[PDB]
């Protein structure tokens, strides 16, 4: 429950990281 | 949090809906020591419905009216009877023209209510102690907590029964193009949507000619059942 | 052969989207593929009531924003639709149809909750994904119609008061508008819009020379640098420019920041006589 939240967290701000940047 | 309201529990057609639902705390210490000051707080309710309801309404329905006149004609193209396209744009207009309505005066609700009870409260006591002010201030904040849903529903039902009118005359051309069609003879299809249906879908997702399956019409059902801010009309 | 089954499997979970008793699975199916289906966004938005569907996942947790009460299954379960939804506004074949829609407009309450909580801010980043995709097609149409659904104003909100990430994407949305002719003659049209702009900006070096931010100084930074390139803007600039970004503070930072140093450069060559 809590644990797909963070992983789904985690993998939004790689995903906005190289979205800003690139 | 669970929604209190039915959508047919509260009468829009005057601000005198709002009276035989207004939670009133009888532990708000203001009241305790001045329950002349009860009286008050219905025309502030009032109030602060009286200047918010048209505006809402009008931003409500205009962020609304234009994703649910585009969706409603993408999915009904193909589609002959506009009586099914009729009633599937206002179950969900009315669903996003209330969901709009929520998100718009929720948090202008709380902070009209309060300022409004606080002024009637002021005007009533006119010199008032600093212990007074502490609890004029904890009263207006306990009452705008308790009837902000109430104020909440009200303007959104405003909103949903002024839509009603207002999406028809947005897709007045696709009921005439429909009615037209009928009259002479043929199902109505539109000829840029039934070229891309027939050329370019796969068949297991391509629209259908003969109209739409009824187990595909799921979506636009539940818009009509599950209303934001409003109980559910039935289960499942 | 073996790859026509899978597709099966694809048009399965897009019928299965209009029902809700069956949406939360294929909800969950489809995002997972939308990488590796190129054409999955025309086929979601020609498909009769999948668009609707997703509008509904959103709406339907609009009780949850007032009073802040979004729980990580709610937060999950919509981030899934708005994933779908950044399919289609990324799409070049669905993307005039997405804004013509006015999609966007309904993801504009999420990304002014302020809630700290995760469900919230997984729920806001999400949001400004989808805003992300659409500024990173540089389409002409992407930057007018976000200067008229008035979405710099919820921008300069998150840049003001947002997590760090937010803030960063928050700047780079406001960044690729200002980058855009029309975008910079639109906030320099007015001082009403340019001079509320300026504050932000200002307020946030304040904050940057407090809390550090790279990324954030970066983008920040290239808002300064384009805005320059205004003559209106350029000369409000010269008595409103934070000392800050004229003196060292942030020298250290800058160290290996060739890019930021050079537009730094830049913008304080463009704001000399
Ligand atoms: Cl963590
Ligand atoms: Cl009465």
């Amino acid at each position: 429950d809590d644990q797909q939240l963070d992983h789904n967290f985690k993998q939004m701000e790689e995903h906005l990281a190289l979205m800003v940047e690139g | 949090p669970q929604p209190q309201y039915s959508y047919h529990d509260i009468n829009v057609y005057s601000l005198a809906g709002l009276a035989p639902h207004i939670t009133l705390n009888p532990t708000i210490p203001l009241f305790q020591a001045h329950p002349q000051l009860k009286q008050c707080v219905r025309q502030a309710i009032e109030r602060a419905v009286q200047e918010l309801v048209h505006p809402v309404v009008d931003r409500s329905i205009k962020i609304a009216m234009t994703t649910c006149e585009q969706i409603v004609r993408k999915d009904f193209a193909l589609d002959s009877e506009e009586s099914r396209m009729r009633i599937a744009a206002h179950h969900m207009m009315r669903n996003l023209t209330a969901g709009m309505a929520m998100i718009t005066c929720r948090e202008p609700l709380l902070m009209s209510i309060s300022t409004n009870l606080k002024n009637s409260f002021a005007s009533a006591l006119r010199t008032a102690s600093p212990q007074q002010r502490e609890m004029m201030d904890q009263a207006a904040a306990q009452l705008a907590q308790d009837n902000c849903e109430l104020a909440c529903c009200f303007i959104q039902k405003t909103a949903v029964e002024k839509a009603g009118p207002e999406m028809d005359k947005r897709l007045a051309t696709e009921f005439e193009l429909r009615k037209h069609a009928r009259q002479e003879g043929r199902r109505y299809c539109d000829p840029v949507v039934l070229t891309y249906q027939a050329e370019r879908m796969p068949e297991q997702i391509r629209l259908k000619v003969g109209g739409v399956d009824p187990k595909q019409l799921a979506v636009y059902e539940e818009f009509a059942r599950n209303v934001p801010g409003f109980l559910p009309t039935n289960d499942l | 052969g073996p790859h026509m089954l899978e597709r099966e499997k694809i048009y399965q979970w897009i019928n299965e989207l209009s029902s809700p008793e069956t949406r939360e699975n294929a909800l969950l199916e489809l995002s997972k593929k939308r990488e590796s289906v190129p054409d999955l966004a025309p086929m979601l938005w020609h498909s009769f009531g999948t668009i609707a569907a997703l509008l509904q996942e959103i709406v339907n947790i609009y009780p949850s924003i007032n009073p802040p009460t979004l729980t990580a299954h709610q937060s999950n379960r919509v981030c899934n639709a708005l994933a779908l939804l950044q399919c289609v506004a990324s799409h070049p074949e669905t993307r005039s149809a997405f804004l013509a829609a006015h999609i966007p407009l309904f993801l504009y309450p999420f990304l002014h909750t302020v809630s700290k909580t995760r469900p919230f801010e997984y729920l806001r980043l999400t949001s400004l994904g989808v805003i992300g995709a659409l500024v990173k097609t540089d389409e002409q149409e992407v930057i007018n119609f976000l200067l008229t659904t008035e979405i710099i104003p919820l921008c300069l909100r998150i840049m003001e008061s947002g997590s760090e990430l937010s803030k960063t994407v928050a700047t780079f949305i406001l960044q690729k508008i200002l980058l855009d002719d029309t975008g910079l003659a639109y906030i320099c049209q007015t001082y009403e819009r340019f001079s509320h702009v300026a504050m932000i900006l200002g307020k946030m070096v304040l904050q940057l020379s407090k809390e550090p931010s790279a990324r954030l100084l970066k983008h920040v930074v290239r808002c300064y640098l384009r805005l320059s390139d205004n003559p209106r803007a350029r000369e409000a600039l010269r008595q409103c420019l934070p000392d800050q970004l004229k003196d060292t503070t942030f020298a250290q930072v800058l160290k290996d920041d060739t890019t930021t140093k050079r537009w730094l450069a830049q913008l304080v060559k463009n704001l000399q006589e």
